[PDB]
């Protein structure tokens, strides 16, 4: 049964200045574009967030191909030939010579900003070798939480048993981008919406949103609460977990909704832990 | 967590005394105006191996960490980038400051807290246990012994004008916050002299620390 | 006059000996002002070319050497519509911000 | 002859001087017997050229390298001209010119 | 009696570099040209949604000819003869050797970017150092909702029955041809305006219309409406279903314009179960 | 005679000589025993010549081919021509004038 994973997952309020570009002149701008209401907000590239997985993967054994020095800041192949049956890396995010090509299980979206990206520029003085001299830059940096999308071909992983730690390292996803990351900003989740079902189609693709930059609740979008109540999105195929709950709990009329048939649980391992369950159930594992 | 953040400088000089507060905050604002006004600042204190004559020697991971909101760095970065201090006749020097998150963690520390006219450890735990209702927080209140068992209290040497003032703290050790708790105590903190170099929480493993000497 | 006499009139005011990589990161900040403004618009080149150069070169010589009083910081401030009181007297973030205000950019420091 | 070609020559004239003072600030900067970078400075050029978004993208980067490269005498006379001309027509046809100009810089030495 | 099913259908909203022209140094284009009020739109291929229909029908088990090998990435052919009678792929898609070279039953538009495309390039970098010629690389990509309109002719079918498994994979489309590692845009239908009826005439083209550019509202456009009031497109061979529902259900006087006459569900799957109800009528199943 | 006819040659070499130092630039980059691709080169060059959809396309092409070419003296020579040259006349003729170059350069080597 060709089973898929996809899910959106939302991060934790604080301060990002994590993916900067050209830098035009003087100030490393922040990845920005346009979103929802033609506002414009912050982005991280999703090869950053893969780039993160695989590092997290590199940590705890899993044999992976691209060893991270740490020290010396290269990339080193273990072995020429790309050997996805062996090791986690290849199978799980493919690769390209130009021998096999593979096209990867995981799929990934760009992060984006919850709240707009409206100011918030930051007094950055690099040193000079001029008589000890400081010339003062500037740095883009984002207060808002980022959620991004993803999806898992489980049945295209060449070892079935390679989900698990997956998960995992998106729940445990260590520090993104690394040295330019100037505030550190965690990319644990800390509110998952999770689909395992057994078709392509796949809404909940970007359901997290609040918009009013004042705050930083979190809502969920109601294109999305439409979606569930309306008959698609299967209750049972549904997993909602984080702060998210506490909300959604709260509201009136949870109870006769058809979201609170939905796998729902205010803690996160507990979401980790169940579900894993029905993906062992389901693979044979 | 992140919406606060630790300013580290990488401090080097001459050796310090081990109850410097008054010191180094009056040299950071005589070469700081704004931060003389600033309400919601605090200094974490200066890490190094002492010395027999109750100075410091700083080292490698010796750093001055300041404590401020992310709305207020811009105030304070352009004055101490880069920039010099002089503590009496010893020279010190400030590197590019880097920014530090607020980490949560199970059980929290403080070297020194003082609130005004409590001297007695056991008022002082239930003004320390006011202060903590007063911030919503939960947790139960220890104070760090020395090897003898006592608690242990430090004081600030605050040199106003001719004379000195004496101000007696002691160290508080607060466990089972949760993590919200435990940041909303890390970033208020308890005793109020946090520009006095005083009131700064910490994880606890600095408080193991402070207890092996 | 009027900047001289600004300057005269601030010095009790301020309370404190000033800083002279206070003023120098002052300059520095009017000069990034500056250069975002022209990213803005390339026009204003041509008012500021001049005044962009001469603050670039008070700024990667060494800070401590003062600056030419009439003849850099007055039409400094003059072309970024600030006054010397303005410029010496208030703080990082409402400098910052006067002068994006001034300049029309969408900065927040 | 024909204003607007007028315009366009003297736009790479511009841009042909503002590179000259961007080459003469690399060449100050490298030290000893070490090439200094000049065709990797040109493809870098090049690239940055290339890489824009329309409107704001590429204007900023045009002002920015009119900026680094100095003074500028052909736009100091012609201030008015040049800054028309940058604010109208189509941004691909400015990089175009700009390309050109690239490769037109050559005869200068 | 001949039967046409036409369909103009719009996506989710995401960020999406599906389709890319020519890779002119360094950017890979997304492929965009001028369309409606003379702006440079994106543009998804319709062969990529052929190729993705097709890949569908592999998936959920069914016969094709062409097999989609998903590990050495070539095609491969059943037999060297093609036999609409019994591949699903060679009926429904037709066939060209260069035998029959057939018709094909399905045919497909182009698919445009609802929102005007300005810019939104993605940086693309490589961990750190020993940077050689493939270090540095850019990416296009838009964030729009892609609608395409589409129409088949179920008697042209060597097999009446084959039209539900081709509807079916419309609602599950698998992912469409793109930089899906990095762009993962799911191509599953968010709104449906479908016409099954007996005539040729082919109007409900490209309907959905964008409220605001540089947003994802997708309201539906004044002269389609005009059309359906007017008096053509016959409301009880009109098929809506998708989030333009709730829309149209807030549009004033909706209960006496004659939108209110066809057949509209909030929900897609119901829509959907109730159009194959009367398929299967009209082709007697 | 005729200097639009000259113009036109002098654009032919120009053309020529910025395949020139693409070519240069090709043999540079491979590496080992392996065969420099000249041929697939050359198709590539003429296919995406081919390629091309009016104004911006192609001749955006045809100024970052130029730049790609490198230091070009005949284009040195005579910059206005050439620039109100590429500026003007119907990108087709332009196309015409380069697929010629293509098989004109030949005679170089």
């Amino acid at each position: 049964p060709n089973y898929y994973l996809y899910g959106t997952v939302l991060t934790r309020y604080g301060l990002a200045s994590l993916n900067h570009d050209i830098r035009r002149g003087n100030k490393t701008i922040l990845q920005k574009g346009y979103w929802n209401n033609g506002k414009i907000h912050s982005f991280v590239g999703s090869s950053a967030i893969r780039w993160a997985l695989r590092f997290y993967l590199q940590k705890q054994g899993y044999l992976v191909n691209r060893v991270w020095d740490e020290e010396e800041h290269i990339n080193r192949l273990t072995s020429e030939d790309f050997d996805p049956e062996k090791f986690y890396d290849d199978d799980i995010f493919g690769f390209a010579l130009l021998p096999n090509q593979r096209m990867g299980a995981l799929g990934m979206n760009m992060a984006v900003s919850l709240t707009p990206y409206d100011g918030a520029v930051k007094l950055g003085a690099k040193s000079g070798r001029e008589k000890d001299s400081t010339s003062l830059h500037f740095t883009e940096y984002h207060a808002t939480r980022y959620q991004y999308y993803f999806g898992i071909d489980a049945t295209h992983l060449k070892d079935f048993s390679r989900i698990l730690p997956m998960i995992d390292g998106i729940m445990n996803l260590p520090k993104v981008g690394g040295s330019s990351n100037i505030f550190n900003y965690p990319f644990c989740p800390d509110s998952l919406v999770f689909q395992w079902t057994n078709h392509f189609a796949s809404y909940i693709s970007y359901c997290f949103e609040y918009c009013d930059p004042k705050s930083k609740e979190a809502k969920l979008s109601q294109e999305f609460i439409d979606e569930v109540e309306c008959g698609q999105i299967d209750p049972s195929k549904l997993w909602i977990g984080g702060t998210i709950v506490k909300d959604l709990q709260q509201l009136d009329n949870f109870e006769s909704s058809p979201l609170n048939k939905a796998h729902i649980y205010r803690n996160r391992n507990e979401m980790i832990e169940a579900l894993k369950t029905v993906i062992k159930r389901d693979l044979g594992l | 967590s992140e919406e606060y953040v630790d300013l580290t400088f990488k401090l080097r000089g001459a050796p310090i005394p081990l109850d410097n507060g008054y010191l180094t905050y009056a040299a950071l604002s005589r070469i700081c105006p704004p931060l003389h006004e600033l309400k919601s600042i605090g200094i974490h204190p200066i890490a190094g191996i002492p010395t027999r004559n109750n100075l410091l020697e700083l080292t490698a991971q010796s750093r001055l960490k300041i404590r401020i909101y992310h709305q207020q760095i811009p105030l304070i970065y352009p004055y101490l980038a880069g920039q010099a201090f002089h503590i009496g006749q010893n020279f010190y020097q400030l590197d590019i400051p880097d920014y530090k998150p607020l980490i949560s963690s199970e059980s929290v520390y403080s070297r020194l807290v003082i609130i005004k006219g409590f001297q007695d450890s056991t008022n002082f735990i239930e003004a320390v246990q006011r202060q903590m209702d007063n911030l919503g927080i939960q947790g139960k209140i220890e104070l760090l012994t020395r090897q003898d068992g006592t608690p242990q209290r430090r004081q600030l040497t605050i040199n106003k004008e001719g004379k000195q003032f004496k101000v007696r703290g002691f160290g508080v050790k607060i466990s089972e916050l949760n993590p919200e708790d435990s940041l909303t105590l890390q970033e208020q903190g308890i005793g109020g002299k946090r520009k006095m170099m005083c009131g700064i929480f910490v994880p606890a493993t600095r408080s193991k620390e402070e207890e092996e000497t | 006059i009027q900047g001289i006499s600004e300057l005269i009139a601030l010095t009790p005011q301020l309370g404190y000996k000033p800083i002279p990589i206070e003023l120098t990161r002052k300059l520095q900040l009017i000069l990034l002002v500056f250069e975002q403004a022209i990213g803005k618009d390339v026009k204003l080149l041509g008012d500021l070319g001049g005044i962009m150069e001469s603050l670039r070169i008070a700024s990667t010589t060494n800070q401590s050497q003062p600056y030419h009083l009439v003849k850099l910081i007055i039409p400094v401030c003059e072309k970024a519509k600030i006054s010397v009181f303005q410029l010496f007297g208030s703080d990082f973030k409402e400098l910052g911000k006067i002068l994006f205000g001034n300049f029309s950019l969408e900065l927040k420091l | 002859n024909s204003e607007e070609d007028k315009q366009y020559l003297i736009f790479i004239k511009v841009f042909q001087q503002a590179m000259k003072g961007n080459f003469a600030k690399i060449y100050a900067k490298t030290e000893e017997g070490k090439d200094p970078p000049i065709k990797k400075k040109v493809e870098r050029l090049r690239a940055e050229l290339n890489y824009c978004y329309d409107e704001l993208s590429f204007k900023e980067y045009l002002s920015d390298f009119l900026v680094r490269g100095g003074l500028n005498k052909y736009f100091n006379e012609h201030q008015e001209e040049i800054a028309l001309l940058i604010k109208k027509s189509p941004w691909q046809e400015i990089r175009i010119w700009s390309l050109l100009a690239i490769a037109s810089y050559k005869p200068k030495d």
